[PDB]
């Protein structure tokens, strides 16, 4: 038995969660329960937290979604057909060059984008305040609002920072399945190959160590979970043999090793270098750097 | 030396080989069989690689680099300065990882605990044995395995993938980028988790397992669990490396041409192929 | 050159965190010590982090790390050579006297609490509404051990309530007594339930809990270390795979 699935699954009462100072109003019902989910993980779906942060969010949300959506019907002549096999290549450009970082391009040709790009704004900050607070309710630290910080700054520098720094929006990100992946591969092109960038080397080096990071815990406490190990919390707080015998595992392997709360400290800086060095390494192209391989040479 | 908690596990058994002949330790690290083995193909490896430095004429370890044999060998032996070298180091750098894998295996029983690890860590030695041997072979010559080299091997990625115009297109290299991103992302999420919960707002009382159902009950409208959440991470990571494996296996084999060509299937499908208008019409 | 300055302080910085990461990693298991139980000369070239005070609910106290090592029971084991690095053999039974992969801690001797204060664990012939919503239900079936024989019954499941799942099957022997066996380490068929760490006659062995309706974090550390080290320890009572294969 590897304990990758369960073999029996046990249910009770729906569990509606601490209270501490969560408002219990904007709280919802309890939804249905998966037993298929419940092979892997937990089989309750819900209760979700709905405020006006959240409303506000979700709606913001949606309207991102629509506006891509009527732009790509709009592209299909509002034919069905058309719409589901050229669905990856339909795009939703930015403003040309010529308007530089106006707000008057017409709306076929960059005020779709941009409207777009509004709805996408608050709907993503707006989400970043609910995690803060839904954490702050709990008396929680604020570790996730944090971490998420990160991956909103590389998002931040590719369609707002470096576009507004280049003194255009056309140095923006299309909303486009095939089409911002010819971007990316564009943009490698046109600064004279990624590769050569340094922050989007080290970018690398903690994308591929993420998932190795991850492999080697997940694996670890699996394999002492035969000791509760995955009660990490009480790890922390009462030290077993679960958090002892993957301690001793790796000290023994690579000569070091890391405890039941440390080894979080590990993953989360892991995870969140890896759009921290990549959103510096994009900041610095075209603003600082135009060609990484003629920086190389002096560097 | 020894951590406070440590006497009591270094007991002797779990070797697979070799009896209790290499069951001991050298400061914190184990031994063991394949601990030696280790050693002997990484010695020899790296002293290979030193030779190879020589004939190369650097040490500057931006400039060494160890090339496979020419497409003009085939599938066969080499001359120790024109692919040779190259094939002796891979078969000590394989060597020395499946008896890293090994190693791990050993202290597992010693400890017992399960064999998760080594597990995960051979996804990774396949991973790797894919560039070098498998696509290779398939393909009918060492020459189209990468140069060991540290700037030497990115010109490799970028010329093998320019081959196939932009690689992006590779539908399986589109799923493998999706398992390292949303492992980045679990990953994230799972330390900022269990963080916030052992360390609450100055002055709390720690938290508990189950506020972090909570929160993301709150945040999402669902909670993998404690167990699930380490399921996940290992699953995201062996499913981002194995469909890695899988992208570049078919490629050159049983796919030749510009990847972004591929996707002409979906845009020829019978029922839609001629209607005009669209991207494709 | 701004991309040149940028790189340069990044590196800096990393190998801050670093230093930063690896310290915070020594709350636990540190000084190093001899294999005599004496502080060792080298310490490593990181040092002790100042304290940390972890808060906890429901009159559990303080937590203080780095502090003065908690264990202090008696270790079963003697030297086996005059120089370091070796293994140390046990004196006694392994699986009794707790140590190799037969190992346990000293964790309190309470039971893990929920969110509320309520007990974590608790069998499920207790738990209000709780039932098994999938999979084969092991209540009701024969536990065969490695040496395949029939060891007892599975009489219940103790569930995790907080997290709804399933963390011991309470097995029933023959002298009537019952043992709690750690669901990670079993094997749950179609007409029985395999035990592949423990010989039939060594399920008597399983350490017990005080009450019958709650078990300890000291005796779940116990129960779980002793039934991990039949995996060695157990190993010539174990019947090869083709002979259980009938
Ligand atoms: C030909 C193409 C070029 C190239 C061009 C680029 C470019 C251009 C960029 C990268 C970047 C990256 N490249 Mg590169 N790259 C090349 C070759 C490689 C190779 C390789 C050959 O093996 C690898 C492994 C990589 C790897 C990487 C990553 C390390 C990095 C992306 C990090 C990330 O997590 O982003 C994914 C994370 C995000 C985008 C953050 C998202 C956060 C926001 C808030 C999400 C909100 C979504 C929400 C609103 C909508 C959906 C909601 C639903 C609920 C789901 N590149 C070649 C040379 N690469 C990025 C970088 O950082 O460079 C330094 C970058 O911009
Ligand atoms: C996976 C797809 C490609 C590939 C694509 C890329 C791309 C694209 C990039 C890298 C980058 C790196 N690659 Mg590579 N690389 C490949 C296969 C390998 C193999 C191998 C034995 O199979 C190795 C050892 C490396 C090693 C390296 C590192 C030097 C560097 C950062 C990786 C990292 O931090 O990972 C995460 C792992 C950890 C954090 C653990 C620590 C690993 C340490 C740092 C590895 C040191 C390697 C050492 C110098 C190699 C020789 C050792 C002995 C002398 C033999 N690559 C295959 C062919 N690699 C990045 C770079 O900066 O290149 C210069 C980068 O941009
Ligand atoms: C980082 C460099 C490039 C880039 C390069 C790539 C590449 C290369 C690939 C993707 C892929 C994806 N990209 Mg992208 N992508 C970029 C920025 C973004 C942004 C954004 C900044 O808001 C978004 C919302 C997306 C969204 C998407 C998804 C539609 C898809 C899988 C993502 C995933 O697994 O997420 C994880 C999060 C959850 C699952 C939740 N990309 C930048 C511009 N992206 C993959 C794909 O399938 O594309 C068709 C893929 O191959
Ligand atoms: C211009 C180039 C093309 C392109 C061409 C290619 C090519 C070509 C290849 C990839 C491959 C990959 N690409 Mg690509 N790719 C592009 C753009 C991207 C972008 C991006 C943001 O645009 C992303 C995110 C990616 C992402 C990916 C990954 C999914 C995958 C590499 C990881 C891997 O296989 O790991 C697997 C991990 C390993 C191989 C590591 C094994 C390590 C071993 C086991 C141990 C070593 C130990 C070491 C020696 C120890 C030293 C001692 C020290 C003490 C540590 N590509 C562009 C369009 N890509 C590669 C792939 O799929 O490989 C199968 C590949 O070959
Ligand atoms: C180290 C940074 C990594 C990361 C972290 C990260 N993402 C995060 C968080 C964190 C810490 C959140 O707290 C937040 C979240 O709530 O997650 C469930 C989020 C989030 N990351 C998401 C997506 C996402 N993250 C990505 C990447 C990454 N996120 C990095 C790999 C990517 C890509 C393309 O790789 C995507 C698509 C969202 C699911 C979620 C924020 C949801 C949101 O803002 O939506 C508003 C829209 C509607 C309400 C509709
Ligand atoms: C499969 C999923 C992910 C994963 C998992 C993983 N890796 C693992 C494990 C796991 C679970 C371990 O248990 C093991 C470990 O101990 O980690 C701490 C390991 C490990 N992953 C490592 C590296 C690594 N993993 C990588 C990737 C991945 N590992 C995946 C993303 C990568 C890359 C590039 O992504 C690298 C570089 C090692 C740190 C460690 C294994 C240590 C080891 O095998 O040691 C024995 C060998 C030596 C000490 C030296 C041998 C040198 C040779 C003789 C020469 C080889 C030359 C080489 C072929 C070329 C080098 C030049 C490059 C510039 C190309
Ligand atoms: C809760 O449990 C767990 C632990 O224990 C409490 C652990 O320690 C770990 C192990 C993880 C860490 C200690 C975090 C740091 C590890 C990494 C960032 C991974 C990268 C590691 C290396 C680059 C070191 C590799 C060293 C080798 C191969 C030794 C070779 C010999 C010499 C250099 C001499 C994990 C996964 C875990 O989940
Ligand atoms: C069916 C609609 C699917 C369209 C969603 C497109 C997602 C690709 C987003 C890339 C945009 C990058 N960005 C935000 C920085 O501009
Ligand atoms: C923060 C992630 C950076 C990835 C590089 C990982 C380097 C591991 C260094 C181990 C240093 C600690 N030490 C000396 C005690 O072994
Ligand atoms: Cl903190
Ligand atoms: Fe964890």
């Amino acid at each position: 038995y590897q304990n990758i699935f369960s073999q029996v699954q046990v249910r009770g009462p729906a569990d509606l969660g601490m209270t501490e100072d969560v408002n219990l109003a904007n709280r919802s019902g309890v939804g249905p329960f998966s037993t298929l989910l419940g092979w892997f993980g937990n089989a309750q779906l819900g209760p979700i937290y709905l405020g006006s942060l959240g409303v506000l969010s979700l709606f913001s949300g949606l309207m991102w979604f629509f506006t891509i959506g009527i732009w790509f019907w709009y592209q299909a002549g509002w034919n069905p057909a058309v719409f589901l096999r050229d669905l990856f290549f339909f795009s939703l450009e930015p403003p040309a060059p010529e308007y530089g970082l106006s707000f008057a391009a017409p709306l076929k040709e960059g005020g779709l984008w941009l409207i777009a790009s509004f709805f996408m704004f608050v709907a993503v900050w707006s989400w970043w305040g609910r995690t803060y607070l839904r954490a702050q309710a709990l008396g929680m630290g604020k570790h996730t609002a944090w971490a998420f910080l990160s991956a909103i700054w590389l998002w931040m520098v590719l369609g707002f920072i470096r576009p507004i720094l280049m003194g255009s929006w056309s140095e923006a990100v299309p909303y486009g399945i095939f089409s911002h992946l010819d971007w990316t591969n564009n943009f490698s092109l046109v600064h004279g190959n990624l590769f050569y960038n340094p922050f989007h080397g080290l970018s690398i080096a903690f994308l591929y160590g993420s998932a190795l990071l991850f492999a080697m815990h997940g694996a670890t406490i699996l394999a002492v979970s035969r000791f509760g190990g995955e009660r990490e919390l009480e790890q922390i707080a009462d030290r077993g043999t679960a958090a002892e015998r993957a301690a001793l595992f790796w000290r023994w392997t690579m000569g070091f090793n890391a405890t039941m709360e440390g080894i979080h400290r590990w993953a989360i800086w892991m995870a969140v270098l890896v759009t921290l060095t990549g959103g510096i390494g994009i900041l610095l192209s075209g603003t600082v750097v135009d060609n990484w391989y003629v920086w190389g040479q002096n560097h | 030396a020894l951590l406070s908690f440590e006497r009591k596990y270094r007991v002797p058994g779990g070797t697979l080989v070799g009896g209790n002949l290499f069951d001991f330790w050298v400061g914190p690290f184990y031994v063991g069989f394949f601990g030696v083995a280790t050693f002997f193909f990484a010695a020899l490896g790296i002293i290979l690689i030193a030779w190879s430095a020589v004939l190369q004429g650097t040490w500057n370890p931006q400039l060494i680099s160890v090339y496979p044999p020419a497409l003009e060998y085939g599938l066969g032996g080499a001359p120790l300065a024109k692919g040779g070298l190259w094939q002796i180091i891979t078969i000590c750098a394989t060597g020395a990882f499946v008896s890293w894998a090994l190693r791990e295996v050993e202290i597992c029983r010693k400890l017992g605990i399960g064999y998760h690890i080594p597990f995960a860590f051979a996804f990774a030695i396949l991973a790797y044995l894919t560039l070098v041997l498998f696509r290779p072979v398939m393909m009918g010559a060492w020459g189209y395995a990468f140069p060991y080299g540290i700037w030497t091997h990115l010109d490799w990625v970028s010329n093998t993938g320019y081959t196939y115009g932009n690689f992006h297109y590779n539908p399986a290299h589109m799923i493998a980028i999706s398992f390292f991103f949303t492992n980045a992302l679990a990953l994230a999420l799972h330390g900022a988790l269990v963080l916030s919960a052992a360390n609450p707002e100055k002055g709390k009382e720690m938290r508990t397992p189950d506020h972090e159902d909570t929160f993301f009950r709150d945040l999402v409208g669902y909670s993998i669990g404690t167990l699930g959440i380490h399921r996940l991470g290992l699953l995201l990571s062996l499913s981002a490396v194995f469909f890695s494996a899988l992208c570049m296996i078919i490629t050159g084999t049983i796919w030749f041409d510009q990847w972004v060509d591929w996707w002409q299937w979906w845009v020829k499908l019978p029922w839609w192929a001629n209607i005009p208008g669209g991207i494709n019409g | 050159d701004l991309a040149s300055l940028a790189i340069y302080s990044f590196w800096i910085f990393l190998a801050g965190l670093i230093y930063y990461l690896q310290t915070e990693n020594m709350r636990e298991g540190y000084p190093l010590e001899n294999e005599d139980g004496t502080p060792a000369a080298n310490q490593g070239p990181f040092p002790l982090p100042k304290p940390k005070t972890f808060i906890l609910p429901h009159g559990r106290g303080t937590l203080t790390v780095p502090g003065p090592e908690s264990e202090d029971r008696p270790i079963a084991l003697a030297r086996t050579a005059v120089s370091e690095g070796f293994p140390h053999a046990p004196t006694g039974d392994p699986m009794k006297d707790g140590v190799g992969p037969a190992s346990w801690v000293a964790r309190r001797d309470l039971p893990e609490l929920d969110g509320h204060g309520h007990n974590k664990i608790k069998p499920m012939k207790a738990a209000a509404g709780f039932h098994v919503s999938a999979g084969k239900n092991p209540i009701g079936l024969p536990v065969r051990g490695c040496d395949l024989e029939i060891a007892g019954k599975v009489v219940d499941i103790w569930v995790d309530i907080p997290e709804q799942m399933a963390r011991f099957l309470e097995v029933e022997l023959k002298d009537g007594s019952t043992r709690l066996l750690p669901m990670q380490m079993v094997k749950v068929q179609s007409n029985r339930v395999h035990v592949n760490a423990l010989s039939s006659d060594l399920f008597a062995g399983i350490p017990t809990i005080k009450s019958p309706t709650e078990v300890t974090l000291l005796e779940e550390d116990k129960i779980c270390g002793y039934v991990a080290g039949g995996l060695m320890y157990a190993a010539p009572k174990r019947k090869s795979v083709v002979a259980a294969m009938l």
